[PDB]
RNA sequence: GUGGGAGAGGGUGGUGGAAUUCCCGGAGUAGCGGUGAAAUGCGCAGAUACCGGGAGGAACGCCGAUGGCGAAGGCAGCCACCUGGUCCACCCGUGACGCUGAGGCGCGAAAGCGUGGGGAGCAAACCGGAUUAGAUACCCGGGUAGUCCACGCCCUAAACGAUGCGCGCUAGGUCUCUGGGUCUCCUGGGGGCCGAAGCUAACGCGUUAAGCGCGCCGCCUGGGGAGUACGGCCGCAAGGC
């Protein structure tokens, strides 16, 4: 179903080129470093095309991460 | 002969075989088994009851250094993976955690033939 | 058996201990329907089992089956190529026919020139846990759990 | 022209992390691998599984689409520089400056060629294992050219929408990308689906025309022989026209 809350409406106005809010950036990655399909990030093509750039840049800078373990399974 | 206690447990499924490999709080292994450890060969060497066999024969031999709880590292899909996992948390060792952390490339080397056919 | 689910013929009961169980194994020492003959043998047997044994025949019986009643057993399956025989459970039903059977088998494989005979001592031994009827039993169950591998082919 | 905009459009340099291989250290034994089953193969000179360190090459997970860009071929990690195309609003400037386009010139996936470099993984040929009646194959283990870079060459394709370019005209409905607006919808450009009229042999097409028209280019004229022969032109060659 994906309807547990759009990661847009969990959230305040944030400037989607900020590549250091690391506090809101890391809302839009999955359970791993993997960034969130439109679907849960309630995102528009445009915003969400512009999150990627942001939430990759982020990455190198070492803020964020590339991919992460996980945890039950 | 070390008493270790605390400590990691990689299972690393495949569609082939099924090996756990028990290591102290660190990495450095303790013991391990396999499909081939034990009785099976070829195909038999994959399935889920050998996976079940050397999950137990890899904590039975941990219990040895004293072994006890463990974090259990799941690595691969494929014959029987999960009954590893069970069969774990049954041979006595409590299980602290189970996590998959099976490699995945972010495209990278082109895979040969047999794992191609794809895109 | 393709449409309905082919329910189980009721048997009447014993004319003697009123039990089904009986009626069955008395129709599985039954052949060319010489019922009476059949019958008979099962009876003059069950005083041969209170003449060298203290004990009811009615229990001495149930107690056979009981034992010769194999719990897991190896149906044969196509996977992938090779016939791989994959160990199961049996049906409570299935349990019984088999049971029966191999006791009457058994004991017509004992050596005691009298039917009536064979099928007393093949009993008796039954319930110890003696005999040809319980060994296939054992060897079914041996053989399942000796193929546990291929359990995951479950079915 | 001024002002807004989107984009894997192209070129150069840089750079990030994941994974594979190799090497080094640690800990650790008896197998690992692979298949329909197997075997070749690798491993006690210690493999596999596990932890740490290093070197190198190639590709760029999620986002990612039913999406976007380009004339096509084609183009996706991030960063900067250099650079092409294109849409919208205002209607401000020039005042028919337009369309098409034989030949020319240029670009042109892969494979392939020349010189030099590079080479982790993959893998024609090749060397083995298995399957088979045979197996010059499919499956399994290896493996050279090649696949990568530079410079030059080749110029082909199911190079496809199998649909040449421009312009005008002919119901709508629905989803979508990008701009404007009086922003529960209208308006412009693009991508899809369904469908009016109409067209079509049918299938189907249908404001993204295969409809109704005009302009210009290219091309077809039963099948095989044959994209062959010959001749010419191009190419180092293979070969191409």
């Amino acid at each position: 179903p994906s309807r547990k809350a759009k990661v847009k409406a969990t959230l305040g106005e944030f400037d989607l080129r900020d590549y250091r809010n690391v506090e809101v950036l890391k809302r839009f990655l999955s359970e791993t470093g993997k960034i969130l399909p439109r679907r849960r990030t309630g995102l528009s093509g445009k915003e969400q095309r512009i999150l990627a750039k942001t939430i990759k840049r982020a990455r190198i800078l070492g803020l964020l991460p590339f991919t992460e373990k996980l945890v039950r399974k | 002969k070390r008493q270790v206690a605390s400590g990691r447990a990689y299972i690393h499924a495949s569609y082939n075989n099924t090996i756990v490999t028990i290591t102290d709080p660190d990495g450095n292994p303790i013991t391990w088994s396999s499909g081939g450890v034990i009785g099976y060969k070829g195909s038999r060497k994959g399935t889920p009851y050998a996976a079940q066999l050397a999950a137990l024969d890899a904590a039975k031999k941990a219990m040895a250094y004293g072994m006890q709880s463990v974090d259990v590292i799941v690595r691969g899909t494929g014959a029987g993976r999960e009954q590893a996992i069970r069969a774990l948390q049954a041979s006595g060792l409590q299980v602290k955690s189970i996590v998959d952390d099976t490699p995945v490339p972010h495209n990278g080397c082109r895979p040969k033939k047999k794992f191609r056919k794809a895109s | 058996a393709r449409r309905r689910r082919a329910e189980v013929r009721q048997l009447q009961p014993d004319l003697v201990y009123g039990d089904v169980l009986v009626t069955a194994f008395i129709n599985k020492i039954m052949r060319d329907g010489k019922k009476n003959l059949a019958a008979r043998i099962f009876y003059d047997a069950c005083k041969i089992i209170q003449e060298k044994t203290g004990q009811e025949p009615l229990k001495v019986f149930k107690q056979a089956v009981e034992n010769v009643k194999p719990r897991m057993e190896v149906r044969s399956r196509r996977v992938g190529g090779a016939n791989y025989q994959v160990p199961m459970e049996v049906s409570p039903r299935r349990q019984q026919s088999l049971a029966l059977r191999w006791l009457v088998q058994a004991a017509n494989q004992r050596p005691e020139r009298r039917a009536a005979v064979r099928i007393a001592h093949e009993l008796m031994d039954a319930a110890e846990g003696k005999g040809g009827a319980v060994k296939k039993k054992e060897d079914v169950e041996r053989m399942a759990e000796a193929n546990r591998a291929y359990a995951h082919y479950r079915w």
